[PDB]
RNA sequence: AGCGCCGUGGCGCAGUGGAAGCGCGCAGGGCUCAUAACCCUGAUGUCCUCGGAUCGAAACCGAGCGGCGCUACCA
């Protein structure tokens, strides 16, 4: 006659807890399906991608069950600006008799290592197959440099797409298009409403989209139905998850860098400060692994002008006081992963939307800050996410000096202004400093119908630069 | 028994503005007791009674209640007076409160302290209440002093040194007050070590608080930190307050940062 | 979550320091041949829950209730 926290405790020392991370492992001999890597930290980062007033919230609640804030009263419904996150373990039981779309499940980041079978009639424990994150990216025309960034931190793809509506979205297309961009192959379509319609519809919709998608890049994407509000067919996602999507090449011989998109300041309200906490940003592992108690510096830094009117970007340096993956506080960061860094600096530079799409370096290396560079670009033929009721797509126009371009760097949001242009080739003057280390692949986006519009790729070639002031 | 006028004479003065409590209404008008005096009657007339035209008394007087008016004529002689009362200007219903106010309060101060003491209200206000009017203009200031200051009560002679006892006891009692001074400074550091740098500040700013009234910090924004202060004094809270932005520019001008100001040290 | 505010007699605001306040209401009555206008008299509650001071508190203070404006979703 125990009460529900008694036995869901007790389930959870007996499902083995949450494990504590050892402070030094070897590191050389460790895979991210290694025990120690699997249990805390988040291994393949997938994203939430469709057109507006869709769902991507309760369908990502639906797989995991962490809800997504979608704060500021005003966007609680329509558009969100910042990341919504939540975090998803995927869990097949370990006898054969389970049925195989059914085995899979998947839990909260306060789950244990392995919790009861909740199918009734089966003993057998579930056991993690490997760990993910979800983000959600925000499907709207006039927010463009978010779902870049988050095809910047994305590793897969979850494109929605709703069947009472046209079948042909054009949204969905661009976002497809825009994650491509970053070479991403591995995606994974769903139909977002699927109850209302009946048995031909539902057929008549896969038909649509199977003739939406033969030209594209994207070759195997499977379709799999599932329905935001019963909460059914989460199995069937995590198995195409786990199933089609690999695991990218990243281990210890990369050197350390990070990628910051988030701020979240980490100040109670009321309390005494004497009680308090650094600054923390959210950014995620793209290369390299690091650790509780190292230095840390975001090379753009305080962007001042002088009387003249040149660019001084001081580095800030600091040093991480705590590194939090997705569960807890931990000591070891494994490569592909969101991860909040919290450092000593002032909670000014973490509370608003400031350290957007920027790049941060361990101590040991010095990224370069640039402001002339020198970009290969290309376009397409057809514009994505615009809808001409029926009238000739509209083709991307050729660039024109002096234009302000939003060349978004990855996710670093950034407008430049061409200087010239050529055949492929183009160079541009930034304001907002941006930082390149080694590629850092680039989408483009121009406007002429006041929004902000994709319209190619973008690779940094050569730039002038500015070495940081001490 | 509540007599014994509230200033040094019992009778009004030739344009003075006072604060009445009706008791009646004849026909030619209504001869009412002064509040802002002990209890002398006079005349108010209809026709300097209301602002509009007359169409009820009921509505405007309200027998029983309170109203602002002033005296035009004085009776020297047994004690009669002739008030007005549409000629209060906008200005001075607003003295006339605050006036009655003070004087209510330096009233049902002594009022308790006659009836503690089972003495009349005429030698309590001869023996304390005149000299404060005379030395501070009002004795309700004297009260305030000798909450904060207690030279006051040197020179003055009360009736027994019980009445100056219990008399400071209720003053402990009744008038207790601080004042809630706020202010809010702008945060403005990107630089390398910023929590520290916060964590110091207001090491240093409990450092120097007194016993008397507190100082805290409180964080409300990032940019924004509030300070907050109960002023038991009302003046050295403001320095208080600007000593405590002196340490926090001390601290942010060598590591890196920079701070703005928006709303100063104010009441 | 931080503080500013509010807590009707039905709605809206004020007084806070001697215990029931107004305009709007609503009922009854009055003037009018008649209605509105105008003039009278009312019966409706814990001025949000619980305590300290005092002959006294709703007022001053204190140890929490629901909603409101900025700060902001503060791992
Ligand atoms: N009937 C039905 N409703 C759905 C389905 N999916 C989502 N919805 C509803 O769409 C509405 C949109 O709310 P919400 O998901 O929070 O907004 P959002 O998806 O975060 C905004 P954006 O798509 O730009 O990120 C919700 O009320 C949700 O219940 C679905 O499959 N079927
Ligand atoms: C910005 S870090 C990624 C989200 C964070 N781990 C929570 O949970």
């Amino acid at each position: 006659g125990e009460t529900e926290e008694e036995k869901r405790k007790r389930e959870f020392e007996e499902g083995g807890g949450l494990p504590e991370q050892p402070l030094n492992p070897d590191f050389s001999k460790l895979n991210p399906l290694s025990a120690e890597i699997i249990n805390r930290q988040a291994t393949i980062n997938i994203g939430t991608i469709g057109h507006v007033a869709h769902g991507k919230s309760t369908v990502v609640r639906a797989i995991s069950g962490v809800q997504t804030v979608r704060f500021k009263d005003e966007l609680e419904r329509n558009i969100t600006i910042k990341l919504g996150y939540a975090n998803a373990k995927i869990y097949k039981c370990q006898e054969p008799t389970c049925p195989e779309p059914d085995c899979y499940r998947s839990f909260k980041s306060d789950k244990e290592i392995s919790p009861k079978c909740q199918r009734p009639g089966c003993p057998g424990r579930y056991k993690l197959v490997r760990h993910v994150s979800f983000v959600d990216c925000p499907g709207h025309d006039i927010l463009m440099s978010t779902m870049l960034s988050g095809a910047a931190v994305m590793d897969a793809a979850l494109l929605l797409i709703a069947g009472n509506e046209s079948c042909p979205q054009p949204q969905t297309s661009e976002h497809l298009a825009a994650i491509e961009i970053m070479k991403l192959k591995h995606v994974i379509i769903l139909q977002n409403k699927v109850d209302l319609m009946r048995e031909e519809s539902a057929l008549e919709h896969q038909k649509s989209i199977l003739k939406f998608i033969r030209g594209t890049i994207a070759d195997g994407a499977p379709i799999v139905p599932i329905s935001a509000q019963l909460k059914y067919n989460i199995d069937a996602v995590n198995e195409f998850i786990v199933k089609t999507i690999p695991v990218p090449p990243r281990d210890f011989m990369i050197s350390p860098r990070l990628i910051v998109i988030r701020s979240f300041d980490v100040n109670k309200p009321g309390a005494e400060i004497e009680d308090l906490k650094g600054g923390v940003a959210g950014g995620s592992i793209l290369n390299g692994v690091f650790k509780l108690g190292d230095e840390i510096e975001i090379r753009p830094g305080i962007v001042t002008k002088d009387d003249k009117g040149k660019i001084q970007c001081k580095p800030i340096f600091s040093n991480i006081v705590s590194l939090f993956a997705e569960q807890n506080d931990l000591k070891f960061a494994v490569p592909g992963g969101l991860i909040g860094v919290g450092t000593k600096v002032d909670p000014t530079l973490c509370r608003a939307d400031r350290l957007v799409g920027q790049v941060v370096g361990a101590k040991g290396h010095l990224p370069n800050i640039y402001t002339d560079i020198e970009i290969n670009y290309f376009l397409l033929r057809r514009l994505l996410g615009v809808k001409t009721d029926g009238q000739k797509q509209a083709k991307v126009r050729k660039l024109e000096p002096n234009e302000v371009l939003m060349v978004n760097i990855g996710s670093t949001a950034t407008g430049a202004r061409v200087v010239a242009v050529k055949a492929d080739m183009a160079r541009l003057q930034l304001t907002s400093p941006a930082c390149t280390e080694i590629n850092e692949k680039i989408a483009l986006s121009r406007r002429i119908e006041k929004h902000w519009r994709l319209i190619g790729w973008a690779t940094i070639k050569k730039g002038t630069t500015l070495e940081p002031i001490a | 028994t509540s007599h014994c006028r509230f200033y040094e004479n019992k009778y009004p003065e030739i344009d003075d503005i006072v604060m009445v409590n009706v008791q009646q209404i004849a026909e030619m008008g209504a001869y009412v007791k002064l509040l802002e005096y002990d209890n002398i009657e006079g005349m108010i007339l209809l026709s300097e009674l209301s602002r509009r035209r007359i169409r009820s008394i009921q509505k405007l007087i309200r027998v029983g209640k309170n109203d602002v008016a002033v005296v035009l004529r004085v009776d020297k002689e047994k004690g009669y007076i002739d008030l007005s009362k549409r000629r209060v200007s906008s200005e001075d219903i607003i003295k006339c409160e605050e006036k009655y106010q003070k004087s209510k309060t330096v009233h049902s101060i002594l009022r308790y302290c006659a009836e503690k003491f089972q003495i009349p209200l005429e030698e309590l206000y001869k023996t304390i209440a005149w000299p404060l009017s005379r030395k501070f203009g009002h004795a309700y200031e004297a009260f305030k002093l000798s909450i904060i200051d207690e030279t006051v009560w040197e020179g003055i002679e009360p009736p027994s040194k019980d009445v100056l006892d219990e008399l400071k006891n209720y003053i402990s009692k009744r008038l207790t007050p601080a004042v809630k001074i706020r202010a809010d400074v702008e945060v403005s550091c990107f630089s390398y070590e910023g929590i520290d740098a916060i964590k110091d500040a207001l090491k240093s700013a409990e450092d120097m608080s007194t016993e008397q009234m507190q100082v805290k910090v409180k964080l409300v924004a990032a940019p924004l930190y509030v300070l907050t202060t109960q002023a038991l004094d009302k003046q050295k809270g403001i320095e208080q307050l600007e000593s405590a932005i002196e340490k926090i520019t001390e601290v942010i001008t060598k590591y890196g940062g920079v701070c703005n100001i928006t709303m100063p040290p104010k009441a």
